[PDB]
């Protein structure tokens, strides 16, 4: 229907064209008949009838008189919904300035008329005159005259000039402006001005003037002479129970405006002193600004409830505004909500749904099927049949939901796994039954959690749920590619208990034909689950090339391991099961099954694994008791020793040998050491036992303690938890950060007294409050990240570029932080991977690195490679499939139309809550910084070189001595300037000292061309470089944190990308969170989209203009095709917020934040939104240009091009 | 849906073609090329795509033949 | 709580909120983000238009379900028209082009 | 210096001194003098007196 949206100033003619009449009275309704009053705020003659196809008289009342005007009323006989569309207008007695174009800094009126804002307010507030027409007089336009001064120059000239007051004077000044002549004057001054600040002033004013000239808008339209009036149904006055009425504040504001306007007309008719007219005009201006934006101009008007009235701007802006409460988020039909229980009998694609809830949700479908099969003649018969709850109604409901997927959601929805499609199974009850294996995806536990359910209606939605949203499809984490349906808690405990090993168990040493005989022996009580036996195992290997090789052989194992092998699918080695199985082992099993067998086998294997784990956890009988918290006997003696030597050191302190701070520090150190030793002793005591084998010798065996098993299996609990249960709680902190000298020496088994519990609460309250605030901080960060990268959609397949990023293993000392396989898995190479020391091509170009090629790279010991990356992609809009690589949640190459930006933002934002020289290797030494490389050629040590046993190329042996988390992420993504940034080298030249000016110091640099540049360095700066030294561009002058803008400006795009990626991955890796770096690269690409045009060329671009990058790239391509002067640019780095507010579409920017500023800018400029991104299409109800709708939008630009 | 997306190549195109086939079988008078086995039209269309009977080119050819007649 | 079709708001023409009002669950911003990440464009369009504030669309959708057609003719959400009216009321001309 | 219109209004009205009884009589005399001059100016019109005369003719007839 429509293809674009414009915005711009509204002329009085346009407002009159919108209006269906003029509101002349503040009347709303009659107090007796409750009917609309004529020429009022709710007039039926202006806005339409109150009843459908009726008029206020009652003479024309049926549909026969549609479209006729009641000659004695004027009410058009039509539908009442026209009262939601028909607008009115008020003819203001005096012009009123628009509040948005006056007080939203920068003031458009202010810099169009090149005079300060306070001057304009003084004129508007009726305090100072302005000369509009100077005539044959020395006065100049815009010069202010006081009242007495005004009479002086009136009596000394007369009618030769004109001086006025108020918004009328501003309108006269703005209407007489000759915009082209002003523009020419600004350009001429711009060329001939030598001050850059003045240049910024003039370029702003010239941009605004040229925007006015090109958009066709006129400046005088910023002053309102006709005020539009909203339709009554959007500002309702409706009755409540008991005769009370509910109204909107817009009614009060409009009534105030109308009353003051009518009083102004009355005062202009009955000739009044100028003071009264001036006061009335002030009131009119104040009322209009309050209606448009309450509280901006001054004190906000309050209603009868003593709270500020909320205006149109408040109704379009804010968290509770129309954009965010009703457009980007809505309440929907065919939805339900219930508490969630656990269904251990369900499959991965099934969810338990209550019968009553499904009956309510699927009511129209039941009606349709009852009508189709003939059990109901009409729809009311079906309604009563459903309400009476017959049996055939239940059969119809069974057949309706037979293959109708349903969407389950849990709030908050941090990532896309928070909503999934399941097949419903009707259960008698009131709670939704959820499969355990999906709980980790929902972050759901059964302590009172509630989930929402939604019913897709059309066939497209059902197939999207079945293909994309089905729980069986989403079993890989899109953030890292690891499985998300890994078992936890009782499944892990059962698989651990079944796979443990015991000495001298019943049936030890027996020979078994296979897993079936092991199960038979277990069921007959011949052998225990932990008996060490020999089993004949037939094992099939599927190789990388697909070869299927089966080998049968005798393996030493346990009974439980064979019974678990009974369910393992063919194609996996037995070594994956011939061990005790913790959480990591089961995760490895699932990963291997996915990598070598596929998806269906993985789902079946996971279901069988969780069945078996639950069954044998139930059969184990694992229980927690007070005797399982064994407290080592060494704890009491060690506490006694620590206390005695505390007494000794306190006595020594009384002798004055050491100070108080030293005593505090060493007491803390001894208490930390005592805690560590007590924890170690408790772990050693708890982790082992002594048994008797078949020979009678005492043997050392792993303990079967319940808490030890829980902690070691990874089901729940860690070493620290056991330490507080059975050892020492340790040192706790005073709530300002300081650590109390005395620690807690009692665990939870023995119990604490009053002060120990008080110190515990000190930290408990802080932890709770920190979680509460950090959740909101992470939510705001993820909102910003979603909005900055919402436009990124895979639009092509190959972008035809040669650029790429060079990747190496990360080294932060003498050990690796991440292997090259982890970083290179799922990417596409840019240039051919040549084998080191050889010219052969091991890996060709444009090939995806899967596990096989990763193992190849690991075998051939490649240190550095280079692959395609999103930021280096040169697609005009979005990115291409090759530059993005593998889709982590799917395992293959990313499909066209994938919203990679939203996935990236969710992946980064989801773990926000979890947030807060001796050589060691044998090899050679290389200098660049110091590098130590093994004989294979992999650089495995990177060390700093402050300004050495071995020189360059000298071999070094082992042991030779050559010699705050989430705020940090937010600051990195906002590109915040450090408080004390490191000063960098602007250009490669020789350093020299300069004149030490008072206050702060100056330095000079001499370039290769002999030009000298002066740098302004503060006094309190540690200066590193020395005079006469040629420092390269980007060298550190003063140490400190590096600003991202500086490294982008001086070093390059790859440098800033690497910096941001490394910092973000460091903060996410300290907490042990796995996030792929392509998401960060997408965010960085969205951070690099603008450019300051330096060399203007001739493509219409002012110097110093912040244009957007791909427009320049396209324009440069056309210019090259024309062989005519191209343009040169410098790329800027903008934070996610600033980049979001700087996007081309004004709808998305308005919906994000700062709606008033964005709307004012767009309206003055006359912007045009073409609806290319996700958010605008979401707001206007159209299909998003991503995923299933992508092709549809493509067809649109197939039509617009033709 | 692994077989269907393997035969078609793209999940989104698979969804669109299956939706077209399901609407043909439901709104129109077209009959299934495979035994229904008491299945909804979406599942029948997915099974048809899995068996390789139905693709975008086949649907376009059938639509062209219907338009000709 | 479960709702197929019930009461609607006076101004936004959207389903009410709460069990007491027999309202509907809220599909917030993050749910839309998840649907966009999946790529389910048609499901998102269903939630935005024919389930919340497209009056003619939702009526015809109910009729189609009763007639066993399971297809939708999406229209313009009423909230967008309300927003256009508000922006027009602020003396700002916002319009649609063909 | 201020944004509340009330304070500006009081500033503007506070610049004129308060009147006394004699000032009130003087202003009332000026108003009456102006009204008398207007009445005298209108009375010098051939069409004014006939209107008053015919109005009195209709009034006296009850
Ligand atoms: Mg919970
Ligand atoms: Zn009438
Ligand atoms: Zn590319």
């Amino acid at each position: 229907e429509f293809d674009a949206i414009k915005i711009g100033l509204a002329s009085p003619d346009m407002i009159r064209s919108w209006s269906f009449g003029e509101v002349k009275k503040p009347e709303t309704i009659n107090y007796r008949t409750f009917k609309p009053e004529r020429d009022g705020l709710f007039c039926a003659r202006i806005f339409g009838p109150v009843k459908d196809y009726e008029c206020l008289c009652g003479k024309y009342k049926r549909l026969k008189h549609r479209g006729v005007i009641c000659e004695k009323c004027g009410v058009e006989v039509t539908q009442t919904k026209v009262r939601r569309d028909r607008m009115g207008h008020i003819e203001l007695a005096s012009p009123v300035a628009h509040i948005w174009f006056l007080k939203s800094l920068p003031s458009r009126i202010g810099l169009l008329m090149d005079m300060p804002l306070r001057d304009i307010e003084r004129v508007l507030y009726f305090e100072m005159y302005v000369v509009t027409e100077p005539g044959m007089t020395d006065l100049e336009r815009g010069q202010m005259l006081t009242e007495e001064e005004y009479l002086d120059r009136l009596e000394e000239w007369g009618d030769e000039f004109t001086a006025k007051m108020g918004a009328e004077a501003i309108k006269d000044l703005l209407a007489s402006m000759d915009l082209p002549a002003e523009a020419e004057q600004m350009r001429e001054e711009l060329d001939t001005t030598n001050s850059e600040t003045k240049r910024k002033k003039l370029t702003k004013r010239l941009k605004l003037v040229e925007a006015f000239v090109a958009s066709g808008n006129k400046p005088e339209w910023m002053i309102l002479t006709v005020l539009p009036v909203l339709p009554p149904d959007l500002r309702p006055l409706v009755p409540l129970d008991g005769g009370r009425f509910a109204t909107s504040d817009l009614n009060d504001l409009y009534r105030r405006v109308i009353n003051r306007n009518n009083r102004l007309k009355r005062l202009l008719e009955l000739a009044a002193p100028d003071i009264i007219v001036r006061n009335e005009k002030r009131m009119l201006q104040e009322s209009v600004d309050a209606l448009l934006d309450n509280g901006r101009r001054g004190r906000a008007i309050t209603g009868s409830n003593k709270r500020p009235l909320k205006s149109l701007a408040d109704m379009i802006k804010g968290k509770q505004g129309r954009f965010r409460q009703n457009l980007l988020g809505k309440r929907v039909d065919y939805s339900g909500r219930s508490v969630i229980t656990v269904g251990p009998y369900l499959r991965l694609h099934q969810c338990g749904l209550p019968k009553k809830m499904a009956l309510e949700l699927f009511k129209p479908f039941i009606y349709s099927k009852l009508e189709t099969r003939g059990l109901a003649t009409t729809i009311k018969a079906a309604k009563k049949m459903v309400e009476r709850e017959e049996a055939v109604v239940w059969d119809i409901l069974d057949e309706v939901i037979r293959e109708h997927p349903v969407l389950l959601n849990r709030a908050p929805t941090l990532h896309r796994l928070g909503i999934q499609a399941f097949e419903p199974v009707l259960i008698e009850g009131k709670a939704i039954q959820l499969h355990p294996l999906v709980c980790a995806a929902y972050n759901a536990d059964f302590d009172g959690d509630q989930m929402a359910v939604h019913v897709p209606l059309t066939l497209e939605a059902q197939l999207e749920a079945r293909t994309l949203m089905m729980s069986t499809n989403n079993i890989l984490s899109p953030a890292s590619g690891d499985p998300i349906i890994v078992p936890s808690q009782d499944v892990v405990l059962g698989l651990y208990y079944m796979t443990r090993e015991k000495i001298n168990a019943k049936g030890e040493g027996m020979y078994l034909t296979g897993p079936a005989e092991a199960e038979k022996a277990y069921r007959t009580k011949t052998a225990e689950l932990h008996a060490r036996v020999k089993v004949r195992i037939t094992e099939t290997i599927k190789h990388e090339n697909g070869k299927l090789t089966t080998e049968t052989k005798m393996i030493d194992t346990t009974v439980g391991r064979a019974m678990l092998w009974q369910i393992v699918p063919k194609g996996l080695p037995y070594s994956l099961v011939n061990q005790k199985l913790g959480k990591k082992q089961i995760s490895n099993l699932l990963n291997e099954a996915y990598r070598k067998l596929g998806l269906k086998d993985t789902v079946i294997f996971a279901d069988q694994i969780m069945y078996t784990g639950f069954a044998y956890a139930a059969l184990s009988g694992v229980s927690v008791g007070i005797d399982d918290m064994v407290v080592p006997a060494a704890k009491y003696t060690e506490i006694a020793e620590a206390e005695e030597e505390v007494r000794e050191i306190q006595e020594q302190f009384q002798s004055g040998l050491v100070t108080a701070g030293e005593r505090y520090n060493k007491v803390i150190d001894i208490w930390a050491s005592t805690n560590d030793r007590v924890a170690k002793a408790m772990m050693e005591n708890l982790s082992s036992e002594q048994v008797i084998n078949r020979q009678g010798e005492q043997e050392k065996q792993e303990s079967f303690n319940s808490i030890y098993m829980m902690a070691d299996s990874g089901a729940r609990g860690s070493a620290a938890q056991i330490r507080q249960l059975a050892g020492m709680r340790g040192l706790m902190a005073r709530p300002d950060g300081s650590i109390i000298e005395t620690p807690i020496t009692a665990n939870f088994k023995e119990g604490l007294n009053v002060l120990q519990y008080f110190i515990s609460t000190h930290g408990a309250r802080k932890g709770l409050a920190d979680t509460a605030l950090k959740t909101a901080n992470s939510g705001y960060l993820t909102r910003r990240l979603v909005d900055v990268a919402q436009d990124v959609v895979v639009t092509e397949h190959d972008c035809g570029t040669l650029e790429g990023v060079v990747m190496t293993p990360h080294i932060e000392g003498g050990d690796v932080k991440v292997a090259l396989t982890e970083l290179a898995l799922g990417r596409v190479v840019s240039e051919d991977i040549l084998k080191p020391g050889t010219d052969e091509v091991l890996i060709p170009r444009n090939t995806l690195l899967d596990e096989k090629w990763c193992k190849v790279i690991n075998d051939n010991s490649v240190d550095q490679i280079k692959v395609r990356s999103v930021v280096t992609c040169d697609s005009d809009f979005g990115c291409c499939a090759q530059c993005y690589g593998r889709d982590l949640a799917r395992g293959h190459l990313v499909n066209q139309g994938e919203a990679v930006g939203v996935i990236a933002a969710q992946s980064i934002g989801e773990p926000g809550t979890q947030l807060t020289i001796q050589a060691k290797n044998n090899g050679s030494v290389k200098l660049h910084e110091l590098t130590i490389i093994d004989e294979f050629g992999r650089t495995k040590e990177k060390h700093k070189l402050p300004y050495l046993s071995k020189a360059d190329g000298d071999a070094v042996a082992a042991g030779e001595t050559v010699a705050g988390g989430l705020p940090r992420v937010a600051d990195l993504f906002e590109a915040r300037k450090p408080k004390e940034p490191a000063i960098l080298a602007e250009h490669s030249g020789t350093v020299s000292f300069g004149k030490e000016t008072k206050g702060k110091r100056r330095l000079i640099i001499t370039r290769d061309s002999g030009d000298t540049y002066e740098e302004m360095i503060p006094k309190h700066r540690q200066l590193n470089v020395f005079e006469g030294e040629r420092i390269e561009r980007g060298d550190v002058i003063a140490d400190g944190p590096e600003s991202p803008h500086d490294i982008l400006r001086l070093r390059g795009i790859h440098a800033v990308t690497t910096y941001i990626a490394n910092e973000v991955q460091e903060v996410y890796r300290l907490q042990g969170v796995k996030i792929n770096d392509k998401h960060i690269e997408t965010i960085v690409r969205q951070m690099l989209r603008k450019c300051t045009i330096t060399f203007a060329g001739d493509s219409e671009f002012l110097p110093g203009e912040t244009v957007e990058y791909s427009q320049v790239k396209i324009a440069n391509r056309k210019l090259v095709e024309e062989g005519k002067e191209p343009a040169r640019f410098e790329r800027e780095l903008l934070g996610i917020t600033k980049a979001s507010l700087a996007t081309e579409s004004f709808i998305s920017a308005a919906s994000f934040q700062e709606t008033t500023r964005v709307l004012t800018e767009a309206a003055v400029s006359g912007k045009r939104d073409d609806l290319r991104g996700l958010k605008e299409n979401v707001i206007v109800g159209r299909l998003i240009p991503a995923g299933t709708g992508f092709a549809y939008h493509q067809d649109r630009q197939a039509k617009r091009a033709q | 849906v692994q077989d269907a997306v393997e035969k078609i190549g793209n999940r989104f195109d698979l969804v669109l073609v299956a939706a077209r086939r399901a609407r043909q079988m439901q709104s129109g008078g077209k009959d299934a090329l495979v035994p229904e086995e008491n299945d909804k039209p979406t599942v029948i269309a997915l099974r048809e795509i899995e068996e390789g009977l139905i693709t975008k080119d086949v649907l376009d050819a059938r639509e062209r033949q219907e338009q000709q007649e | 709580h479960a709702r197929s079709t019930g009461s609607y708001s006076l101004v936004t023409q959207q389903p009410l909120g709460g069990k007491a009002q027999f309202g509907g669950q809220r599909f917030g911003e993050m749910e839309v983000w998840a649907l966009e990440a999946y790529g389910a464009a048609y499901t998102l369009q269903e939630m935005l238009t024919v389930k919340s504030d497209d009056v003619n669309g939702r009526t015809k959708m109910y009729k189609n379900i009763v007639d066993g057609n399971h297809a939708m003719e999406p229209g313009m959400p009423e909230s967008f028209n309300v927003l256009l009216k508000e922006i027009r009321s602020l003396g700002i001309n916002i319009e649609l082009e063909d | 210096r201020t944004t509340d219109p009330v304070r500006m209004y009081m500033r503007e009205m506070g610049t004129v001194e308060l009147l006394t009884r004699e000032g009130e009589i003087d202003i009332a005399k000026r108003i009456e003098d102006g009204i008398n001059q207007v009445q005298s100016a209108i009375a010098e019109y051939p069409g004014t007196i006939p209107y008053i005369l015919e109005q009195f003719d209709r009034v006296q007839a009850e």
